[PDB]
């Protein structure tokens, strides 16, 4: 798939994801903070169509992401993250996709996600992200 | 915690 | 070590392909 | 003088600042790093004009600022930043403006510094730097 | 702000 | 369990850890680097004997590990970290225990982990870990 | 490397 | 001098220094916080006696630094360190020492002075400070 690294900011405003509840997850989209002003990063695109899209509007800066968690599997043959959920301190956003294959998660005790970097071809292939204080 | 990112700050410096 | 003039952030993953 | 703030960035690219021989600095701009990519900082202008413009272009990202001097005075009955000296790993910039006053001097053991803020009314009344790895 | 220096600390992980 | 938090230290000499094939991860103690000597912490130690030691000896500073992996499950009644794998830039060290349950992963692109916490009662219950650059 | 950095500022005094 | 570097820790709890008014600062040792525990630092001695002792016992966590300011200066020839003054959330201590030669003064606006290196001969030659969040 296509490679992007939004990079590292101050904070998180929103994220615009696409699903499919029979394959994976598709579009990603993430509106982030920079130093009080909202910055619209850009979407990245799947190669195919069919997705759901969702709207995850945060109150920033009272709302924050506390745990990203998902599944990464086979689809197609090669693998892919096929479900996420987005679980703030007030509310819990998913889970979007299909809940199959391998889980993961990654809980946040102290510090906050200010960026995310990955690739997306007919599906997101992967993803990183970038932690800070 | 709030949802903004900190940094060390040094200063002011001047008036 | 020399450091850059590019500030570094802690990153983790990934998840997906590898 | 009128306040500003503007945040934290992953470097810096280059400073535009103004300056008179006979009083202090006058403004104040820095075009910032951003996850590799120039950031366009807003240009923090004195309630007055007819300044000497200065323009530092660093050679990013291997030219970094390692000392940031100057001197604070009284001018016109009131303390302002009254001249600035910018030292990086290869170079010296300045002083600009009137070494005379109290000095102060900020010299960077490891690190960088990634921000900017304070206030500027006829001139720069004060600042403070973000510092980070 | 307290006087005591923070890091970033993800999990737990195991159960919670 | 017994909650433990051993802080923050500048980087990872030594773990000392036991397991038992029968069950799961027991004790728990780490060698950290402060400041370029050695700082022994403390021994966090199972409610039971009977485990089999290993000790995983890093060459510090050039060696540090970049994943951290296992396996969460039910024993005895008690959910606990089962198994524990840690892979460096140089090499991977176990699996250590027994490798079945629900897998979790926490890769690491950029960074250090520099300190562990958790709890341990008559196993290794949960753990998280301090990261820093 | 394997050894945590942290900011410095400094020194002040002789060279 | 004879250098040192007490490297980076969790805080400060109590600094012991000497000075003499008719020539500069002469002993100085930090006892630090490391995750909740006083860690005593090693005395870095003057090769000479004569000096008023200081201590500096600080209510911590309650009680930290926000500025640190001294004075350059001749004495004998070499250029040493004059004077200290530490300012905190609650009080301040000092000057140590007599108040002329060239002024410099850190004040910390977000942050934590978490360390102190330097050389130290008959005089405090030197000094810098790790600082962190």
């Amino acid at each position: 798939g296509k490679a992007f690294d939004d990079g590292a900011f101050t904070g998180i405003r929103e994220i615009n994801l696409s699903y499919n509840k029979e394959t994976a997850i598709g579009d990603f989209q993430v509106v982030y903070d920079l130093n009080g002003s909202p910055y619209v990063g850009q979407n990245h695109k799947s190669f195919i169509t069919g997705f759901t899209p969702v709207k995850i509007s945060l109150d920033f800066p009272s709302e924050y992401i506390m745990e990203v968690s998902g599944y990464t599997g086979n689809v197609s043959g090669y693998v892919v993250v096929r479900s996420l959920t987005f679980k703030t301190n007030k509310k819990t956003y998913g889970p979007y996709g299909v809940t199959s294959g391998t889980p993961f998660n990654l809980p946040i005790e102290n510090g906050l996600i200010v960026g995310f970097k990955g690739s997306i071809g007919y599906w997101l292939d992967y993803f990183s992200m970038y932690l800070s204080l | 915690q709030s949802g903004i990112s900190q940094t060390v700050i040094v200063g002011p410096w001047g008036a």
